[PDB]
């Protein structure tokens, strides 16, 4: 009951997405901060899906909801500049009717890009 | 002498020595206002000392470290408290608050905390914020006080410089010390002069509603303002019940001491249990003789009527055969340096060995001698310290001995070895039987049931509101309607159309957390649930109403405890530590929704219950196959329940005190608000009890002697049990007390039977009792004075506090707190007189004009103040027993109105118009300018009056009203019942009752009672403040229409009443001779012996009498349509806008006519009630057996009723017990004094007075 969650929806994607462009079908949701001290973006979570569903997640509001984000200085092992970067939310939690019953998204993940600064997000568009 | 200055003639106006006028009433109010904190201090300064209250005060009270190492943050980013001296040690220091502060601007070394810390701590600044958590909990910890305590001390100096006061039973004066012995006021003073110093103001803070300020002196504490609570409460407590100097000097040290401690509170938490441990734990080692009750709880085992056979002699076989108390008593004393405190109690406790007044005097004032303070925390320390536990199930249900799973549940095996089978057997045929009445089939019951949890503060209706915008549906909002949002009456409006199977996603919402305060104890954390899991949780209530009302019956009061406490008898006190942190889904709920499930499935097989309708699931219940069988309702909601108790609880936190801390957690904690919550805890007390008695008992033990024992011992004989607190009834035998050791290994296997399957018995045998928080020694009450204090009071919200015109209330609150209770009431009524009319005057600031708002001392001996000595009669006159209103008013009136004729002839006010009642003097005059009328008529204005007032609109009211009936509605049978009923009504009823209370009005009620918490400011109040003043200027003609009707009535007395119980038996703690008049009246009258709950219900005339409207306005307007005329119909149209079915309610209104009442049920005809104070004491004895028509004098032709109406015959036994009780001396017996107009006459005009509302 867990694992068909977890292993099959991809396949039904990768049908469906299997010769559209990254560039039309990738999307990713998370918190952000204005402005550079010591543009800026957490990634929360991945979806993607097809160009006609991108088109109407575009405009819902996304700018609703609230964390207690905090930034220090580390370097991840990984390639990008990464700071492991640590949040708590100060509000409700995100419902998953929001996202589509038309996609998947990745279930659990690790995000990453001082002190606290306490923001909304927002929608990353493609 | 400064208060003898100004109050030359006020202290003996109130000290039974000159006249009471009022004009040196209002005098003292001026006096009182015009007044300040440096007159305060320079009166205490003024009094010298006799060398008995003082004692050396160590200096490390002031000197402190910093709260920079005393907290610390989350890493979550919550701020919390490191902890020393265990994982209690979380409350607030005594330090550090000199530098967190700005100095006031109008004032000059007063103020209040700079704010740029807190723009840091908004800015996420960490000191900041340990800064300004630390600063509001000091301001938290100082906002738990009524009033400036500087005028409690002050009606301490007003009421103590009248000095020594008459007895006029005893015909002497008392002997109490005087103002020169109390280590409490030398102490205070002391603390406040070396606190403040050589600098220019004095008081150490003052209280505000916006908010206390501290003085900025270097050695300032924090922790002062508790300290300062405790020293004015034993300051009062001496001297207003005739406490030893000695024990006033022992809690003294123990409050300073704690003041010297690391923090305040949490060695107050610590120390709590050394006053009883030493003086009650240990009391009555070896006796030669006293006198103790005989009771006898009767053969109907659940009656609660008791049957007083009389005194009894002791003897020295009843010494105290309870365990040692030397072991732990001197570890407590050794471990917090307190050596010496326990060593003098025990010393003192072993000099006494007779049972009488001295000895429970004694055991009085070492439980008034503890401290009173209220225990202030963070919210979030509490809801990490007590919502973080887990039970501990040492032998739990083994995974083979449930069944395949049902749905969501499991079912036990009845081959089972384990424990819980017994439990599941009992809420099975529980069940059962409960669902086989049909009386939980009444859809009038429904919606009674429905209507029951909109009461018990409603929160989380934002999270409502939420997650059902989480669940997409359409949402009416009420655009612009006052208080509705913080409503749960708005939760239900949200969910009166929608369907059950698209609204049982939305039960998974979070849970708002309300915070009390207590005495002594940790802050209790309230928590409502939402509407549709608050409906869900039913058939749990109903098994569990059904337990404790029909199967173990246990109970839901006094001499039950002295039932227990009597010496041959024995009882054990049985608590739980934490008992919602025990009841989870592990050994518990499993078992319950499992048993609940299956005793309904005999009897459900497709019953449908309101709202939901049938479903189905699968089994693996007969594992070698599977099939799916159809689903009832209620095994539905069973259904629904169980996943939400078996996930655990969320819970939103949010405080006022620590900057933006808001998080939600998990939590397997029963919750301590809901319906479901006491009744469930009872039930599971009996059952463990009951499977203890009958299998594992036997099953654990070796000698005959203890089993021999718990044979004889069911819980259907010998256990009551309340939610936390359960109780033995141990029978004393032929040979007396039972042999103890056999007790003790009984109750460590009690202990045993708590750690195994995940319990904590906190077991306390003692020789003594406790139930309800109420002690009992040897058959004799214990009134704690620690659980009443007089000037804390529990805000554990910084929102701002109401207004002036409900302080008094609470003041009279604390006058009958102090009359429930045996102290000394000569200095205890001149005190209440000292704070009446020290909160008297207000002093606005409304517009163009300085108003003084004044309320004269009528308007308090409306509600209930005994006057001392009023126009030249004797002193202390009569008694605090008078009924707060007409009734009293009446009865202290017509006791003196003879001798108030000669005052009124007396400075001569004469019309020769011959009055009955007064005669050749007048009383439009005279009683105008003493304003009689004024207090008398203000004393019936509504205090504290907010309303809506916005003239909101109408249309989203009117559907909201609709939604609201929608809510009220499962059935329209229930309309059709009810729309008839208003057909017959506007038939026949309507007209002559002016207000016919009804069921859709309960709509209309149901919004005027949500809208009263706005708190609005200005408008309505300034209305209330014209309201007061049109009344005071406002000339008055006469009395109320009552009192004239009660007016022509006379009494006489004579035959002093036969004694009731024997004096020489201590009945209650603090009355004696010496406090002659409330053990007099006790000795006279006799003790009530009954629960009253019982009692009470017997009163009600409708059977279940409940609908969520107050049943007495419906009885009283069924009897009110019974006396004036009315022909049957419309007696069954005003019974049928209750509706009941219209066949039983035309049987209720053809029975109410011809059957003769009860005494008490006409009281509420003519609005009369039983008040307070009398519930001590045996009432329906005097009723129905001593004040009585047709006097010794014989018939009089005046003295007459007529054959109908005979109605008047209970007010005229209540109007007569009123007379005979509320003078002094014993309850005489009292006959009729012509009524001077006929019964004809004066029931005519009762009927006037009744044609209207």
């Amino acid at each position: 009951s867990l694992l068909r969650l977890l292993i099959c929806p991809w396949l039904h994607m990768e049908k469906l997405i299997g010769e559209a462009d990254p560039a039309s079908t990738s999307a990713e949701i998370g918190w952000h901060v204005p402005r550079e001290q010591l543009d800026g973006f957490i990634p929360y979570v991945s979806i993607r899906a097809p160009r006609l569903v991108i088109e109407e997640l575009m405009e819902k509001n996304w700018g609703q909801y609230h964390a207690q984000v905090i930034v220090t200085d580390q370097l991840v092992v990984g390639e990008p500049r990464r700071v492991s970067a640590k949040a708590v939310i100060k509000g409700n939690h995100l419902p998953v009717k929001l996202i589509s019953r038309f996609a998947c998204f990745t279930l659990t993940s690790k995000y990453e890009m001082g002190a606290a600064y306490n923001a909304r997000l927002a929608f990353r568009s493609d | 002498s400064m208060i003898l200055t100004q109050f030359g003639p006020f202290i003996e106006s109130i000290s039974g020595i000159t006249d009471q006028s009022n004009d040196v009433f209002e005098n003292a109010a001026k006096a009182f206002s015009m007044f300040t904190r440096s007159d305060v201090y320079k009166a205490l300064d003024e009094i010298p000392f006799s060398e008995d209250a003082m004692l050396p005060i160590p200096p490390t009270i002031y000197t402190k470290p910093s709260h920079d190492s005393y907290y610390y943050i989350d890493a979550l980013n919550r701020v919390r408290r490191k902890t020393y001296q265990g994982p209690d040690d979380v409350y607030v220091p005594n330090c550090s608050i000199v530098e967190l502060l700005e100095p006031h601007e109008t004032l000059t070394s007063y103020g209040r905390l700079s704010e740029a810390i807190e723009n840091r701590a908004k800015d996420g600044d960490s000191q900041a914020r340990i800064a300004t958590t630390y600063g509001r909990i000091a301001e938290s910890q100082a906002r738990q006080i009524k009033a400036p305590l500087e005028k409690f001390v002050l009606a301490l100096l007003v009421a103590e410089a009248g000095g020594s006061l008459y007895d006029p039973v005893l015909q002497k004066y008392d002997e109490i010390p005087g103002l020169s012995h109390n280590c409490p006021l030398w102490c205070f003073r002391e603390i406040c002069r070396h606190i403040s110093g050589p600098l220019p103001d004095r008081a150490p803070y003052l209280y505000l509603s916006a908010g206390v300020f501290w003085l900025m002196s270097p050695r300032m504490t924090s922790a002062i303002p508790p300290l300062l609570s405790d020293l004015v409460n034993l300051a009062i407590l001496q001297q207003t019940a005739g406490l030893d100097p000695s024990l006033v000097r022992l809690g003294v040290q123990i409050c300073l001491h704690a003041a010297a401690s690391s923090s305040y509170a949490w060695f107050i938490l610590k120390t709590k249990s050394i006053f009883p441990q030493n003086t009650l734990h240990s009391m009555y080692e070896s006796l030669e003789g006293g006198y103790c009750p005989n009771l006898e709880w009767l053969e109907p085992r659940s009656d609660y009527k008791f049957m007083y056979m009389g005194a009894m002699p002791l003897s020295t076989k009843y010494a105290r055969s309870a365990p040692s108390n030397d072991k732990k008593a001197r570890e407590l004393g050794e471990k917090y340096g307190l050596s010496s405190v326990v060593s003098e109690l025990r010393r003192r406790t072993k000099t006494y060995s007779k049972h009488d007044f001295t000895s429970v005097r004694y055991i009085r004032d070492a439980m008034a001698c503890t401290s009173g303070i209220f225990l202030v925390r963070t919210p979030t320390e509490t809801v990490l310290q007590e919502y973080t536990q887990s039970p501990e199930i040492k032998v739990p249900i083994p995974q083979k001995d449930w069944t395949g799973p049902i749905g969501e549940i499991r079912i036990l095996k009845d081959t089972t070895s384990s424990i819980a089978r017994y439990l599941y057997r009992t809420w099975y045929l529980a069940a059962a039987r409960m669902a086989a009445q049909p009386r939980t089939w009444d859809p009038l019951f429904q919606a009674i049931m429905r209507s029951q949890y909109v009461t018990a503060r409603g929160g989380s209706g934002a999270t409502l509101r939420e997650s059902l915008y989480a669940i997409n549906v359409s949402l009416p909002d009420f655009k612009g309607l006052p208080v509705k949002a913080a409503t749960k009456i708005f939760q239900a409006a949200q969910l009166a159309n929608l369907p059950f199977s698209h609204t049982s996603v939305a039960i998974l919402a979070d849970t708002s957390m309300g915070l009390r305060n207590q005495v002594q104890r940790r802050p209790r954390s309230i928590m409502p649930l939402n509407v549709p899991q608050q409906q869900v949780s039913a058939p749990h209530t109903l098994t569990a109403d059904y337990i404790n009302y029909h199967m173990n019956l246990s109970t839901t009061v006094i001499p039950l405890g002295v039932y227990a406490s009597s010496p041959p008898n024995q009882s054990i006190n049985i608590d739980i530590s934490a008992c919602d942190a025990s009841i989870t889904w592990d050994f518990f709920l499993s078992v319950i929704m499992a048993a609940i499930h299956e005793g309904v499935a005999s009897s459900s097989i497709g019953k449908p219950f309101m709202g939901v309708p049938a479903s189905i699931v699968n089994d693996e219940s007969v594992v070698g196959v599977r099939a799916a069988r159809p689903i009832s309702g209620m095994q539905n909601m069973i259904q629904h329940l169980s996943k939400l108790y078996k996930r655990g609880f969320s819970y939103r936190v949010n405080d006022s005190f620590s900057p933006g801390n808001d998080f939600t957690h998990m939590t397997t904690t029963f919750p301590s608000g809901s319906t479901a919550t006491s009744t469930e805890h009872t039930a599971n007390n009996s059952t463990m009890m009951e499977t203890f008695l009958t299998v594992w008992g036997p099953e654990h033990t070796d000698d005959p002697d203890v089993l021999r024992l718990m044979k004889s011992l069911t819980i259907q004989r010998n256990y009551v049990c309340q939610g936390d607190d359960g109780l033995m009834i141990i029978d004393g035998n032929t040979a007396g007390k039972v042999n103890s050791e056999t007790i003790q290994k009984m109750l460590e296997l009690i202990s045993k039977y708590g750690e195994e399957f995940g319990w904590k018995y906190d077991i306390a045998y003692d020789g003594t009792a406790e139930y309800l928080k109420l002690y009992f020694i040897f058959g004799c009450r214990i009134p704690n004075l620690s659980r009443h204090p007089i000037v804390g009071k529990e805000r554990a919200n910084s929102s701002a506090e109401e207004p002036w015109p409900a302080i008094l209330d609470q003041i009279m609150g604390i006058f009958f707190n102090g009359v429930h209770d045996g102290l000394q009431w000569q200095r205890w009524i001149r005190y209440s007189w000292a704070l009446c009319c020290a909160f008297s005057r207000q002093r606005t600031m409304t517009g163009e004009s300085v108003g003084y708002l004044q309320y004269p001392m009528w308007s308090f001996v409306y509600w209930g103040l005994p006057l001392v000595k009023v126009f030249g009669s004797d002193p202390w006159i009569f008694s605090w027993y008078m009924p707060t209103g007409d009734l009293g008013m009446y009865s202290w009136i017509s006791l003196i109105r003879p001798l108030m004729t000669r005052w009124m002839v007396a400075n001569g006010y004469v019309t020769d118009k011959c009055s009955p009642v007064f005669g050749n003097a007048d009383y439009r005059k005279c009683f105008n300018e003493l304003k009689l009328y004024q207090g008398y008529y203000m004393a019936q204005l509504p205090r504290n009056p907010k309303k809506s007032g916005r003239a909101a609109p109408r249309e989203v009211r009117e559907q909201f009203t609709q939604a609201l009936s929608d809510y009220l509605m499962q059935n329209p049978e229930l309309k059709s019942r009810v729309l008839r009923g208003r057909s017959e009504w506007e038939k026949y009823g309507a007209g002559i009752i002016h207000n016919p209370p009804s069921l859709f009005d309960v709509p209309h009620k149901w919004y005027q009672g949500a809208q009263e918490a706005a708190t609005a400011t200005r408008e309505e109040l300034a209305e209330m403040d014209e309201t007061l003043m049109r009344a005071r200027k406002h000339s008055y003609s006469s009395f109320s229409k009552l009192l004239e009707a009660y007016l022509l009535v006379k009494w006489r007395m004579c035959e002093a009443r036969e004694p009731s119980v024997d004096l020489r038996l201590p009945l209650c703690a603090g009355i004696d001779p010496l406090n002659s008049d409330p053990f007099l009246k006790m000795v006279s009258v006799g003790p009530m012996l009954q629960s009253t709950r019982k009692y009470f219900a017997q009163t009600l005339f409708m059977a279940k009498t409940v609908s969520g409207l107050d049943v007495n306005a419906i009885d009283s307007a069924l009897l009110r349509l019974r006396t004036l005329g009315a022909d049957k119909k419309a007696l069954t149209a005003q019974l049928l806008m209750v509706g009941l079915q219209e066949s039983e309610a035309d049987a209720l209104a053809g029975k109410i006519m011809l059957q003769d009442v009860n005494t008490v049920q006409l009281a509420r005809v003519v609005n009369l009630a039983v008040p307070d104070t009398w519930m001590s004491l045996d009432f329906d004895t005097m009723f129905k057996h001593h004040v009585k028509l047709l006097p010794k004098d014989g018939r009089h032709l005046n003295t007459d009723i007529p054959p109908r109406m005979g109605w008047l015959r209970a007010i005229l036994r209540f109007l007569g017990a009123g007379m005979a009780m509320t003078a002094t001396g014993v309850a005489v017996d009292i006959y009729l004094e012509d009524i001077h107009g006929g019964g004809r006459s004066l029931g005519q005009r009762f009927m006037t007075w009744m044609r209207q509302e």
